[PDB]
């Protein structure tokens, strides 16, 4: 954002809305859901 | 971390706890004196407004 207007809204050419990185986080916490030290570990390091 | 594992609250107020150098084996019933240490003080928090 550049033309802050407002509380929570910018301009372009549309009226906008202000974001934040928290939504990489829901996606963190809800991608790797699973937990253990090693099958979950070794499983994450293939995705990885 | 301990969110995907799915650790409890108090479970995580345990775990800060333990940083103390204070486990279970330490503390009175931690199970009974963590939950309500903290629901008393919720009470009274809101109590005060």
């Amino acid at each position: 954002c550049d033309l802050r207007m407002g509380a929570g809204l910018c301009v372009d050419y549309s009226k906008s809305r202000r974001a934040h990185s928290s939504v990489s986080t829901g996606y963190r916490l809800t991608t790797f859901e699973p937990y253990t030290p090693m099958l979950v570990n070794d499983s994450v390091q293939s995705v990885d | 971390w301990s969110a995907a594992a799915g650790v409890p609250f108090s479970l995580s107020v345990q775990y800060r706890i333990n940083g103390l150098g204070v486990t279970m084996n330490v503390l009175s019933e931690n199970q009974k004196m963590i939950a309500s240490a903290f629901n008393n003080a919720l009470g009274a928090i809101q109590d005060g407004f």
